[PDB]
This record gives C-alpha cells, structure tokens and sequence, in this order.
C-alpha cells in the first residue's frame, strides 16, 4: 500500500539558529 | 458463587473450572455466549511494567513524503491567512493545493526540489492564489 | 473500499501538520456565563473568554476564528511516570467568522 | 423445556452474526466520529500499544481496522446478552455525558450508573440492596477511568464478581481486565454519541428479535 | 416482624370490625367512615388519659404497622427502575429530571 | 462547573 | 483426632463450610486449620478448604473469639477458590521450583504409590486439593502464610500437557520404563501439527539444583533422608 506512512526524520523541525558571531573571527 | 481471585486467570477460566469441579451448579447466563464468540484476547490481569535500558516502545511516527513539502511551504510562505475548516471532510488548504501541484510537476517532469518549488509557486500564482513570502 | 491508512493520510487534521499558530474555524457549543466552549474538529474543545468587544454575538452555534497553540494541554510533574492532562485544547479567540 | 432451550437459546449461538450488527457501523463512520483520535504519547499506557496505529506529531492515532473488529465482537456479545434477557448496566463517570448515557439506558430498557460509585456496590451487593438482589449480567463502560485518571473501581469489582465487561479504552486506559475492549476515543462528543447509538440499537434489535422468535415459536 | 399474610388477616379483621361497629352504632355500614370510627370508639370506650396515643384506638392496619418495605424488582429479578443500581434511584431520577429541564431552558413568604 | 448537577 | 501435635491447632478439621449467602452448599468441602496466632487480644487464623477434586483455597480470619475467626476464614476461603490441575488426578504435571518472599519450594512429580513426602502443612493442603503422589522440599524461612501462598501460586501456574501440545503444536509422548519402549501419546495439538521437529539440543542450558544432582550421584549422606514413616 502506497498510502502507508514511511520512516522519516521530523521534517517540521526548526533548525537551531546561528548566533550573531558564528563564522566570524 | 464464583472465585473472587480476579488476578488468577480470567472470568471465563475461573467459571469453567468451578463448573467442571462441581462448585457451581449451573453456568452463568453469559458463559455460552462467551464460549460461542470469545474475545480476541483472554482478559487476564497483567501488571504494567516500566521500560528501562534500550527498551523503546514499538509505536512509529506517522510521516508522509509530502510532509517535507509542507514543511518548506510553512517555512517560506508561512501559515496561510485563510483558516482551516477541519469539519469539512474534503477541505483543501492552500498548502495542500501546493502539495498536489508539486506532485503533478514531479510526476510530469524532472526531480529538482528548488525548481519544483519555484515552478509550483509560479503556477499557483497563475491560478490566482495569493502567496506572500 | 477505502482503507484507514488512506483516510488518515487525506484527513484535514493530518494535512494541517503542526498545530502551532494555525488558523482554524471553531463552533461554540456551550456557554457558561462568559466562558465559551469551542469545538474546532480536534479531540478536545477549547475554553475561551468572551471578548469585551462585540461580546453579544458570541452565542451557541456561532462560528469563530481561532489560532491554535496546542491540541491537548499536558505536562509531566516531578515524581510522575505519565503526563497529567487537563482534557482541553489551547487556542486564542480572534473573532467571529463573517 | 428442552425444545424451547434448543430452538430459542441455542439457535442464535450457531450463527456468526445473528443480529446483523456489522451493518451498524463502518471504518468510514468511525473515522467521521473521530474515534481514531487518542491522547498524546506522554499519556500512553503500555497495554494500549498494540491498538495504536502510530503517533502523529506526538498524538496517538488509534488503528480503526482493529477497532472495527473489536466493536464487532463487543456489539455481538451485547446483542446476545440482551436477547437472553440479561441485565445490562452502563457505567461512566464523565460528567459531560452523564445525562446522555442515563437517557440512553432508560430508552433501551437497561440500567445506568453514572454517579459516584460507592464501595461494595457489586462485591457487597447483598448487604446494600437485599439478600435476593440480582446483579448485572453485563457491564458496559463508556469511560473506564474515574476523575483522577485511574481505573473505575467497577472494572476490578466486576472481574471479582465474574461479570463480563465491555469497555471503550483510550490510549491512556488499561484494557487488561475488560472482557471485550473496544479501542477508541472516549472524549469527543461525536464518538460517545456514536457509541451510545450503536449499543442502544443493538440492544433494542436483540430484544425485538427475541420477541419475534418467541412469537413464531408459539404461533407455529 | 410482620408478614404479608399477617397484615392481610388484620385487614379482613379490621373490615369485619368496622361493619360490626357500624351495626352497634346504628349507622349505615357502607358510608361509615374513619372519623365515625374514632367518634364511636371514643363514646364506647371513654378514656381521659392525657396521651392521645394511650387512648383506645381502632385504625386501619396500614396506619398502625409501618411496613416501609418496597419491592424494587419482580420475580425475574429485573429491577423496575433504570437507576436501581445507584442505590438512590428516586433522588437521582429527580436530579436527572431537573438537569433535563435546565438543558431545555438553556436551549430556549416561603421556604 | 460546566456540567452542574451531573 | 489430634492435629500435627497433641497441643497444636494445625491440621485439625473444622468441618464443611457454612451454606453461603449466594445459596450454594459446600458439603463436599473439608476445612483444615493451618495456623492460629494471638494478635496483641484477638486471634488470627489461617485455614484452608478443598473438595479433594482440584478446587481448593485458603483465607485469613481475624476476630476476638476463635470460633468467629474460624467461621470468617472458612466462609471467605470458599469464595476465593483456586482450581488446581492434576496429572491423572493424583499428581502434578511437572516439577515446580518457586520462591515466594524468602520461602523456597521445590515440588517433584512422582509415580503412583509414592505418597506425600512433604512438609506437614503441604500434606494437609495436598489432601484438600486431591494430590496423592508428590515430593516437596521447603527451604529458607518456614513462614506458614508465605508457604501457603507460594504453594497455591506454583500449583495454579502449572502447564498441562494439552497446553504444551497446543503451544508447541506437537505430540506430547510419554515414555514409561514399566511400559518398555511403547510410546504413549498423552496430548495432541488441537490445531495443525508442525512438520519440523524440535531442535535436538545437544546440551540444554537448564538451571540444575545441586541438591538433586548430589542425591543422584549418591553423595548425599543425610541420616534424615528416606526415613520410614506412616502412610500419608
Ligand atoms: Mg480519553
Ligand atoms: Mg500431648
């Protein structure tokens, strides 16, 4: 059955936000 | 009268045993009905345990492919200004229209997620659906 | 014959995704002074305070706009192995639906 | 009395669905009644896991394919007990539906107990009601939990008194001692109304069938 | 304790005694009433005792023996009232009625 | 108490 | 007749249970006193009942007077009856090793004519149940209530041959040395029969008791084992 659910990571998860200074020396 | 040891066996097994043993003169009114049409599981008391260590519950999470699309939609165009009507069994949200159109593009063309997203947005604007980023 | 999996996949509640900050339509089905019990299609109703603006139109059977925050309010307390539920959804009453 | 027994009480036990309860519901109707909506995963009871289709954004979904078969069995048992003129007692401590359940019990000619359950109602019935009191032959729980989210004492007491129980069990309920559990939502008014309708219809149909069968037996 | 046959017999004894008292007092037995019974018993058996209960009395048996023993189920054992198993069938029936009226209205020098 | 009396 | 000793309440019969308020009679049931204790005064009595055909139970009764305690215990015991399965209506289906609290009980199925070589309380309860051939050893704390609870628990959780046949979907075949190599089928599955044989475990990983192995090898030397005794 193609209507069955599939194993998956939470697609609605909001990624952790980067801080103002990350990537800067 | 029957045994009051509710934690030993089930009402069926206790009644049957006491009837065959001669303690109960006649079967109760429900006994024949239970015998003809038993339940799927015999109702035996069991103490619920806690799961420790690497024991995880076997319940899965209900995900679908289109959920990914939905996430992107709800992250780019946000929640639609029009409201959800969950009473209507065939309600069709803006995100659901985006999902269906995206699926049509995918089945009628190539597989490039960003290209599918932008082309779906273009076609939805063409149909006359307002979509603010 | 439509199986349960198809129904669940195509259900509006399933399509809604996360319920946080989602605009839904509710119906007032019970009133207790200025407390309105609204059903929006979920498992639990939500109890909303009658607005101070245009409060008279909020009557039984009235259609309202809601911003869902949580479908069921629960929380695990210290020394508890299971969540404690209040059997009620969390939502914000925005107004009447024209 | 042998012919009467054979033709009246033993004939219905020879058929898989004597009262045609399969036509009272379908998976579609149960879905429309929101019977599949369970509690969140944090409130899940372990013994309810085999009845749960999955968790949708942390909300348990009850597998309605299993609910259909369990409801079939429970309705069949209820109809057969009503055909045999057994005393059926409905029990529920959810105050939102007390009036509905009491009206339904009065309507189908059966009994209700939606009020505070005094200790010993079943296990001490001879002291509380009288030495010749007759106890229920079947007890139906529209809600198996009391207001402190622990099991209704009547579940254990009916198990002690060897009275079969039918029950609606949500994802946070304990179905171990219910004879004919029916996994499903017990909170939504639509679902509770559907359950009340189904059980009332089954009981009245079984009683009418009993009357018709006895009338045919006497006439013919 | 007072059995039902016992009280039955007291009922026929009271009725026959009522007819006899009507005979004694010259009144028509058909219309002879309980106030007439009290008056005639007061005349025939005068008593100046201050306690009204201590004075001679000829009542219907139902007025003498309490017998507050109501049957709540038939021969098949089925209770008559659908709220029997609550143990307070009358009180909870009344509460059910009041709640029904409150629901209907919601849809729409004394003590 | 929304279910007063029950 | 006396109990386990001249001055002991244990083992004494109390007669049949009284006819119950439900209206059942119990003339086929016998009651036995297992323990009497002074509670500091009241009396707590542990009694057991049984019809000798697998239906048996036990109960505690507390009362200021001994006879009231006896009556309470007996009447409550008749309403908490276990049914105990018996192999050929004389013994248990298999060996049962159990531990209830700090009391350990080993029970061994025995052939006909072996008799009841058990703790005296176990002998009384077995006579009430209808078990006639069994061996039993009680270790740890000899606590009468724990002994009774463990005995009833283990005897109520024994798997019959039919249960094993249904579970494994195979014939349960009995081999008796007195019957030679003849195979006796004692139980067959009610459903279909598995066509693949059980794995022939070259060495099973069972938990053995040093007591049994020591007796089997002849290294047991106890002067108290296998003493001549009256028929039980
Ligand atoms: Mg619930
Ligand atoms: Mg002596």
């Amino acid at each position: 059955n193609e209507d069955l659910p599939i194993s998956m990571e939470n697609p609605y998860k909001e990624p952790l936000k980067k801080c103002i200074l990350c990537g800067k020396h | 009268a029957g045994s009051r040891l509710e934690t030993v066996g089930s009402i069926f097994s206790r009644t049957r045993d006491l009837v065959r043993a001669g303690v109960l003169k006649e079967k109760p009114l429900w006994f024949d009905v239970y015998d003809a049409f038993p339940p799927l599981r015999e109702p035996v008391f069991q103490r619920p345990r806690v799961r420790y260590g690497k024991a995880k519950a076997p319940i899965q999470d209900i995900w679908y492919h289109e959920d990914r699309i939905r996430a992107k939609f709800y992250s780019v165009y946000g929640s639609g200004q029009r409201a959800f009507d969950l009473f209507n069994p065939n309600f069709k949200s803006t995100c659901q229209r985006f999902v269906e159109k995206y699926t049509e593009l995918q089945k009628l063309g190539e597989t490039d997620e960003e290209k599918l997203f932008v082309e779906t947005g273009k076609a939805l604007l063409a149909e006359g659906v307002i979509l603010r980023r | 014959v439509e199986s349960f999996a198809s129904m669940l996949r195509h259900s509006p509640l399933t399509q809604m995704g996360p319920a946080k900050d989602k605009l839904v339509i509710g119906r007032i089905f019970h009133i207790v002074e200025n407390d309105l019990y609204i059903d929006f299609g979920g498992k639990f109703h939500c109890v909303c305070r009658r607005p101070e603006v245009d409060g008279e139109k909020y009557q039984k059977g009235t259609r309202v706009r809601l911003r869902l925050l949580d479908l069921e309010l629960t929380s695990r307390f210290l020394g508890a192995t299971t969540d404690t539920t209040v059997l009620e959804a969390n939502a914000v009453l925005l107004g009447i639906q024209e | 009395s042998t012919d009467f027994n054979d033709k009246i009480l033993n004939e219905p036990l020879k058929h898989s669905d004597f009262f045609n309860v399969k036509e009272l519901f379908s998976v579609r109707s149960l879905f429309d009644a929101r019977v599949h909506l369970g509690h969140k995963a944090g409130c899940r009871h372990r013994f309810m896991e085999p009845y749960i289709f999955g968790s949708r954004l942390d909300h348990d979904i009850i597998d309605l394919e299993q609910t259909a078969t369990h409801l079939q069995l429970a309705l069949n048992f209820t109809a057969h007990m009503a055909y045999r003129k057994g005393i059926i007692l409905f029990i529920s401590r959810n105050r939102q539906f007390s009036y509905l359940i009491e009206n339904m019990a009065r309507d189908c000619g059966e009994y209700a107990h939606t009020r505070y359950f005094r200790g010993g109602m079943l296990t001490n019935a001879r002291l509380l009601f009288g030495p010749t009191v007759r106890l229920p032959d079947l007890i139906i729980f529209l809600h198996t939990l009391n207001n402190i989210f622990e099991p209704h004492v009547a579940v254990r007491d009916a198990a002690k008194m060897n009275i079969p129980t039918v029950g609606i069990v949500d994802t946070n309920c304990n179905p171990c001692l219910i004879t004919y559990p029916v996994p499903g939502n017990d909170d939504s008014p639509l679902a509770v109304h559907l359950y009340c309708r189904l059980f009332q219809t089954a009981i009245t149909r079984a009683k009418e069938k009993r009357q018709q069968v006895e009338a045919l037996y006497r006439l013919q | 304790t007072y059995t039902e046959d016992f009280i039955k017999k007291q009922i026929e004894e009271f009725n026959i005694g009522k007819r006899h008292l009507a005979n004694m007092m010259g009144e028509d037995p058909e219309t002879f009433t309980q106030e007439d019974i009290d008056r005639a018993i007061a005349y025939l058996f005068p008593s100046g005792l201050f306690e009204k209960r201590a004075r001679p009395v000829m009542k219907h048996p139902e007025q003498i023996f309490p017998r507050q023993r109501a049957i709540q189920w038939g021969e098949d054992g089925r209770p008559f009232h659908y709220l029997f198993y609550t143990g307070k069938q009358s009180y909870y029936s009344l509460m059910h009625d009041v709640y029904g009226m409150l629901l209907n209205l919601e849809k729409h020098g004394s003590r | 108490d929304p279910w007063q009396g029950c | 007749e006396r109990g386990w000793s001249g001055n002991s309440w244990g083992g004494i019969s109390l007669g049949p249970p009284d006819p119950g308020p439900c209206g059942e009679t119990y003339e086929d049931f016998d009651t036995r006193i297992l323990e009497v204790r002074n509670v500091f005064k009241s009396i707590r009595v542990l009694v057991a009942v049984g019809n000798g055909k697998g239906a048996a139970g036990f109960s505690i009764g507390k009362a200021t007077d001994r006879m009231d305690a006896f009556r309470k215990a007996k009447n409550r015991a008749v309403h908490h009856l276990h049914y105990i399965e018996r192999y050929e209506d004389h013994t248990i289906f298999h060996d049962i090793s159990l531990r209830f609290k700090r009391t350990h009980i080993k029970m061994k199925k025995q052939p006909k004519g072996y008799g009841l070589r058990c703790h005296r309380a176990i002998i009384t309860i077995c006579r009430l149940i209808g078990i006639k051939d069994m061996y039993a050893k009680v270790s740890g704390s000899i606590n009468m209530l724990s002994l009774t609870q463990g005995l009833f628990r283990g005897l109520s959780r024994q798997e019959t041959h039919q249960q094993l046949a249904d579970k494994k979907g195979l014939h349960v075949v009995e081999i008796r040395e007195e019957c030679g190599p003849l195979p006796i089928v004692v139980a067959s599955p009610r459903g279909p029969l598995r066509k693949d044989p059980e794995p022939e475990d070259e060495v099973p990983d069972v938990k053995l008791d040093w007591e049994d192995v020591k007796t089997a090898q002849g290294m047991k030397r106890s002067v108290w084992s296998n003493l001549k005794r009256a028929a039980t």
